[PDB]
């Protein structure tokens, strides 16, 4: 099964400032990847699918990039409300895999 | 109309239901086993069509037994399909040429 | 003939947008593609995106931050990108390039000189150098000519309207408040100077200008 | 001439056509989509050629729901183009046998 | 996306002798590599296509060699002229990717 790799764990940023995630695949993928985002005490929420494609009522300021094992999720101007756990997920290959997260810290 | 017609008609839009009845049911084959890759249905669609044309890229393939099954299905719709229109359209020429002579 | 045509530098203020442009000439096909490329000072090339002026689609960089979007003008075969809200990470030189659909960049633009300020516009002042009267000359002379105060980069420096090409350096501006300073240096043989004539050429695209100063003995 | 010859005329040439036009509009549909490979021209009409024919070895295949749907169209006046060839050599055949015994 | 590596970032070479820059990709893409020379404050110029293709125009001291993930650009007697930076560029998989160049010293 695919082992999705999420490091670092933890990431600092300063305000407004863009930032990145990463999302490695154990094997290639494709574009297969989906991204969520995970408040707390919140349910998990779509934020981008197959790696780049926009979901209704996602800001702007989040895009991803990738294919094959390296993906990114990547957000443009931070503010606090993109405080939250980031996970990376595929669905390339039975059985559906998520990766550790990474939390965002401000 | 004439039977090579319809019979290449209904061939035609059974092969078009095979395509989607074995897209929908490769899936529901496939999940569950490690490493498959044909589980999500729009490129089973793709999958079923490379299937029953015989190109067979390897792009997408199945790994358990009823989906192989459901994928030998595929293969001979498709080819019996093509091959009924083929014959559709050699039993129109022959007609014709007959015409030709008397 | 060049196949590609760049405006020389384009200045624009942080938050403001502006449409750069390629001319193309020379062969061209339904099949070509119009490739668009970053460059930062002191850094790699940075493919942005393309477009294919046959039917108008264009893909772009997902990796980085979208700032272009491309068009393309069919009957002046010119292709261009449009750059928004800039910042002066958005400063440099960027080329275009036409690919004929298998793989590499044929050729290239001269590439056009983005640069991202609030200060204004400014042509150079060009003076000559001149060696002094107690300076003793070999078989060979130095001679060049000052480039201060302009704004923004670049600024193209010939000798002789491009004839004379060898023994000349230029030197890499210097930014001191706002205005940018290089001098260009020139030598040729002790004999041929001044009896053949020795004249720098100096354009600053920005400004639209092109200036001479011709170099003479000082008294 | 006969109606036979014509059509498989007819059907190679407009398989021709749809090679290069299949080639130039894969490019089209896979540039934009990450880890494409179907996206120089020269390759495609390799490509091309191999999905009409039914060969489909796999070192070429479009991953974008356009490049696929060029493809199927490509595959479809394959198999369709060859089968006409067939059915007009089984109407050649008949023919001459018809003749044979009078 | 392709990763192209060009390692080492400088190269420093006595006149006349051999020199071979390195571009590693991240993935197999056949021999889809193509070489730019681009001199100070010169644009890129096409020196070497699919690998090992000669460009007409560019010196016959200028060769390629390489497939799969490993491609080599090679200068047989250096001179002055060729003091630049060099670019490996793949156009296997889209989108298209630029390595990040090598400076030649003399
Ligand atoms: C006819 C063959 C075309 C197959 C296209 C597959 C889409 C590829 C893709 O990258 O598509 C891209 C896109 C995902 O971003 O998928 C899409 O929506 C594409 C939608 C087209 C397929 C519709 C869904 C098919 C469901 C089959 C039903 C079976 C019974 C249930
Ligand atoms: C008929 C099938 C032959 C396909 C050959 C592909 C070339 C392979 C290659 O390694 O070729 C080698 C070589 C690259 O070095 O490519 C070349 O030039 C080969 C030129 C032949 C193909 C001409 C270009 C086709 C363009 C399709 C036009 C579509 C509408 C636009
Ligand atoms: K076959
Ligand atoms: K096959
Ligand atoms: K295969
Ligand atoms: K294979
Ligand atoms: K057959
Ligand atoms: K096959």
């Amino acid at each position: 099964d695919i082992l999705l790799t999420q490091s670092p764990a933890i990431l600092s940023v300063s305000p407004g400032e863009r930032v990145s995630f990463s999302c490695r695949a154990s094997q290639s993928i494709g574009t297969d990847i989906h991204w969520y985002q995970q408040r707390t005490n919140g349910s998990p929420r779509l934020l981008i699918k197959y790696a780049s494609e926009s979901i209704s009522g996602i800001p702007s300021r989040f895009s991803g990039s990738g294919s094959g094992t390296d993906f990114t999720l990547s957000i443009n101007s931070v503010e606090s409300e993109d405080i939250a756990n980031y996970y990376c997920q595929q669905s390339n290959r039975w059985p559906f895999t998520f990766g550790s997260g990474t939390k965002l810290e401000i | 109309s004439a039977l090579h017609w319809r019979a290449a008609g209904a061939a035609t839009v059974l092969l078009v239901i095979v395509l989607l009845a074995g897209s929908y049911l490769a899936v529901l084959a496939e999940r569950g086993a490690p490493g498959a890759q044909l589980i999500t249905y729009p490129r089973a669609l793709w999958w079923s069509v490379e299937t029953a044309t015989t190109v067979g890229y390897g792009d997408l393939y199945p790994v358990t037994l009823w989906g192989r099954l459901v994928a030998v299905v595929v293969m001979v719709a498709g080819i019996t399909s093509f091959g009924l229109v083929t014959a559709a359209l050699a039993t129109w020429f022959v007609g014709r040429a007959q015409e030709r002579r008397g | 003939q060049v196949q590609l045509q760049q405006p020389g530098a384009e200045l624009v203020k942080p938050g403001a947008s502006v449409k750069l442009s390629c001319k193309a000439s020379g062969y061209t096909f339904t099949s070509d593609w119009i490739h668009w490329v970053k460059q930062r000072p002191g850094h790699g090339l940075e493919w942005i995106g393309e477009i294919i002026p046959s039917y108008g689609r264009a893909n772009y960089n997902e990796k980085i931050q979208k700032k272009a979007t491309l068009t393309a003008d069919k009957s002046s075969s010119t292709a261009f990108m449009q750059l928004s809200s800039l910042t002066s990470e958005d400063s440099a030189v960027y080329y275009c390039a036409r690919e004929r659909g298998d793989g590499y960049f044929a050729v290239w633009g001269a590439g056009t000189t983005v640069t991202v300020s609030s200060a204004k516009t400014t042509p150079p002042s060009v003076y000559p150098l001149a060696p002094g009267s107690a300076a003793q000359t070999n078989s060979m002379v130095t001679l060049g000519c000052l480039v201060k105060g302009y704004f923004p980069e670049p600024v193209t420096v010939t000798w002789n309207s491009g004839s004379l090409s060898s023994g000349v350096h230029t030197f890499p501006a210097v930014l001191q408040s706002d205005l940018y300073t290089l001098s260009s240096s020139v030598t040729v043989p002790s004999s041929s100077w001044p009896s053949e004539t020795v004249t720098c050429n100096v354009a600053h695209p920005a400004s639209s200008t092109k200036v001479d100063k011709k170099i003479v003995p000082r008294d």
